[PDB]
């Protein structure tokens, strides 16, 4: 994994330059960023549970998706099912407080697609549900950080689909 | 960076970060003027630094341009200008990142392997980072060099030792 | 049921089923009339079954309708109902395998996970299944309850434990 | 693995449904065949030895398998063949006791063709052999016993061409 | 044979043979044409090698060829005796690699699953071996017979033990 | 793996056959060679270090593959490439002195193609360095034994190719 500021050193190093003026201004903006980005990852943490919880609740819940023939049928399913969206919130505040979604590609969506296929579990309920859980985010940890996990909630979907 | 080295913790243990380890990070992100401010410094004066490494590095090894010596000639002298101008760059990134990984991933990690395969002898790359930390340090104020030196440090521990 | 569980072991094991698993194969297989009767009384009774027990388990937990509740409101309460039925047919699916394999697989793995997402008191859970115990076992006869029993304990007790 | 009862089960759970008429008849069916199969068990557990090496006289002996250039020249290629007629034996036995072939399915099968095609196993020689295995069975437990070891033995030759 | 036993060794350890392994190689190759001789000698005398073997190995078991005997009939016994020509054919693959790999790959691993399969007791096949030890050395200089004898014996062991 | 001795056997005995002339004449060209194959194993472990040292002076260094951008630029890469070089050597010395090059199937070959593809490791300069090795090892071992390692490196080349 890279966070932004080590993205941009390699961008540099692979050249075999020092930071340019471009380059300062990348990490200034990261730099700065780091109030909002820490405050988001501490409220996230302390309420990671309810974000999930309310999300099913929009998403997924009284669908056809927790009945009989429903991936989420069974208690053994619904359980697996929270726990991947407990991954997802997880592994997406990581990559907001590093400003960088290389931590997706390496550790989240590596052959997920392939296992989801083989298995059954729906991609477009799952990304009905991660969508729900950015909505339920951005209403806790405000519009500008809600911004921020947007992209990286948005990232994680678009690399299942 | 140091942000990085925070969340590889975290996950490895299943895990959001911790009150203590966003403290950390936020620290870290508000220091971030200084960082830029003597990695500009070095780079800026990178040619004045490293001849000033390189006329103390060889008044205490002459051998080393002599022949024999694996610096004898201008292509091989110049090819060490060149490797000083890098590891100068290296400490500039690890500055930047708040620790030594960047440093460590390009520089380091097999660095005997390769100079004993090129017959530099490493004790002699020891003695050159310790004068290019001189140099580089010298143009820095007292409170930024204090900050610099433990990645010059780094390289040199690294550099005398397995 | 009964038949996969040795055939597991013996695969385990490498060999062939022993003749103490094979007669108590035998055992099993000549009980299924009695698992059917017991099935089909069950699935026939399930309105009566359910009602019986709904009516205790709020007698004895009448704050869970109220707000606040989990089961407040009807659309809630029916879900209860609905989740009711279910563990009557998950019994139903125990008698017939004569072991808790069914259950397990489909109603127990990760039920606390799952009322705890959904904010229902699993307490509450081991109150209704109590309750939804007593209400069946009063439509079998006594030699056919004896053999239910054991299902339903099964998961009252993994409700409880963690 | 299912057994004949818990696949009749999965089909109700499914559709969220009690067992119907149908279904418990096909239960009936199974719970009857008990004594049957528990019999044959017994004496192809007692018999597992012969029937391999009465098959493999019949089908494989004396024929280009066993010589030079043929997949079971060498003592090492011959035992590990007839290692492979003694898990067919036993798993078709487990599949007919159980009544149904997902034992076979999971735990024979899978990826079986390719290792055998991988290490240049002839599936021709192999299927006359597990052919043969069907009718020296047959002979010992009998016809009615015979035919439902031949199905989940003709269940594996199928699942290998 | 003696050389690709001193590479998986070697191998093994991440290194280049020793002066040792490569001593032994050294000494291995220039004993090459002693055992082309006795490869030589053994195949151009197989038919009366076999004759002799079998004449005194069914003269100490007649009970093999008898009514219910695993030699019994004529397709059986030439069946033997084919089996006698594999195992000497292995004894001279053995003496040209200068060890018994090529014995134990092809005629001895899994040899005793295979003749319980056929019904051929397996201490006849000892029986079997030795004489033909006996009738094969005895066509062999003192020399060549000491070089040959331990890998007839290395088969005879093995079916023995274990 | 096999040496040129059990290469001939395997080859009879595939056939059921004692070896004949002509397979007796391989055997006593691969023992005659014995004097030529040990010194050539002895003095390449005596000068491994040195002949790959060499080798990359002659066909990498002061390159783009060692300056950034290219595949050696990293203290961590340049060492690995090394090793990879090392490994080479050792390996085709194995083939040398066995006169046989199934242990580079085996051993090197398998499945290195896609694992430097996938890694981004160049091949025609990997190849250039192997090629390299063979002449530095020729001017030490001599002209005679000098053809047999180029035969073994050149395999190992081949099969990157
Ligand atoms: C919930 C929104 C939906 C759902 C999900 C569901 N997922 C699985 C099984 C798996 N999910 C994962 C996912 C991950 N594992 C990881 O380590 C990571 C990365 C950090 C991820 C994203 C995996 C590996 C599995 C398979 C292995 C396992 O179960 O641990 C299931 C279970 C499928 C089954 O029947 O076994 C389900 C039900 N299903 C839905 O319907 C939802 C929309
Ligand atoms: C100067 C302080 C010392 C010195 C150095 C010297 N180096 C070389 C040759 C090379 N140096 C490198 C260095 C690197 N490659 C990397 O990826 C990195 C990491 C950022 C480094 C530092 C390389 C690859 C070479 C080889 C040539 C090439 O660039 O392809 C020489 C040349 C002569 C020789 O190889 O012996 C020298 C002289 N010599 C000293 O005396 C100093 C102590
Ligand atoms: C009734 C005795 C108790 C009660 C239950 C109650 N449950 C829900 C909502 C849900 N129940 C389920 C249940 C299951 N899904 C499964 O796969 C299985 C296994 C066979 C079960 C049992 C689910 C998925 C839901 C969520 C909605 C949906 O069906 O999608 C409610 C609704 C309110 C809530 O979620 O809090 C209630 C009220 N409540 C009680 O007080 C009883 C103890
Ligand atoms: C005998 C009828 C024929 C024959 C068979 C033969 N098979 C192998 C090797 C393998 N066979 C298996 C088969 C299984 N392994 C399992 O775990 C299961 C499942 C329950 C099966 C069915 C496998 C995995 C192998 C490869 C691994 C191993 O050897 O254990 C061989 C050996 C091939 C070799 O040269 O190594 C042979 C000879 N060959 C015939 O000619 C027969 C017709
Ligand atoms: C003769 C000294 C003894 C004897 C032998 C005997 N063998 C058979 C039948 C077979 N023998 C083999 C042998 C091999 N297959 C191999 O791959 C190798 C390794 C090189 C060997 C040695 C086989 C395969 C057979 C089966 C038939 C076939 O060739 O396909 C018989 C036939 C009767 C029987 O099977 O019982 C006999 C009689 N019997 C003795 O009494 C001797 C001690
Ligand atoms: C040097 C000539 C060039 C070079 C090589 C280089 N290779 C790697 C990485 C790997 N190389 C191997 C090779 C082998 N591993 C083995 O076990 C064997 C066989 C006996 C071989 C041949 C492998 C497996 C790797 C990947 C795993 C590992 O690193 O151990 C690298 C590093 C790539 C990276 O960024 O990680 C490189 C640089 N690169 C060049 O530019 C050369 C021309």
């Amino acid at each position: 994994m890279q966070d932004a500021i080590t993205a941009v050193i390699n961008s540099a190093d692979v050249q075999g330059k020092y930071l340019d003026g471009a380059a300062m201004d990348k990490l200034k903006s990261y730099f700065a960023s780091g109030e909002l980005r820490v405050r988001a990852a501490s409220v996230i943490s302390a309420n990671a549970a309810t974000i999930v919880k309310e999300a099913v609740a929009k998403s997924l819940l009284y669908s056809d998706v927790t009945r009989p023939g429903g991936n989420m049928y069974t208690t053994r399913r619904y359980a697996a099912c929270i726990r991947d969206l407990d991954y997802y919130l997880r592994y997406a505040t990581y990559a907001m407080l590093a400003g960088d979604a290389s931590i997706l590609d390496e550790r989240v969506l590596n052959g997920l697609k392939e296992t989801y296929n083989s298995l059954g579990v729906p991609i477009s309920s799952t990304v009905q549900a991660i969508q729900a859980i950015k909505e339920v985010t951005a209403s806790l940890v405000g519009a500008d950080a809600g911004k921020e996990m947007g992209v990286y909630l948005d990232y994680i979907c678009s690399g299942l689909s | 960076s140091v942000v990085s080295q925070v969340i590889l913790q975290a996950d490895d243990q299943l895990r959001y970060p911790t009150s203590g380890e966003l403290k950390g990070i936020q620290a870290f992100l508000t220091t971030g003027a200084q960082r830029i401010r003597i990695a500009e410094t070095l780079a800026e004066n990178e040619k004045k630094i490293v001849d000033q490494a390189q006329k103390q590095l060889f008044k205490k090894h002459p051998e080393y341009r002599a022949p024999g010596g694996n610096a004898y000639g201008q292509r091989q002298y110049n090819q060490c200008l060149r490797d000083y101008g890098w590891y100068l760059r290296l400490v500039t990134y690890g500055v930047l990142a708040g620790n030594k990984e960047p440093i460590e991933t390009t520089g380091l990690i097999g660095v005997k392997e390769m100079y004993n395969s090129l017959n530099v002898p490493v004790p002699g790359m020891v003695d050159a980072v310790t004068v290019l930390k001189d140099a580089a340090l010298g143009l820095l104020s007292a409170e930024d060099a204090n900050e610099t030196a433990p990645y010059f440090d780094y390289i040199i521990q690294f550099m005398s030792h397995h």
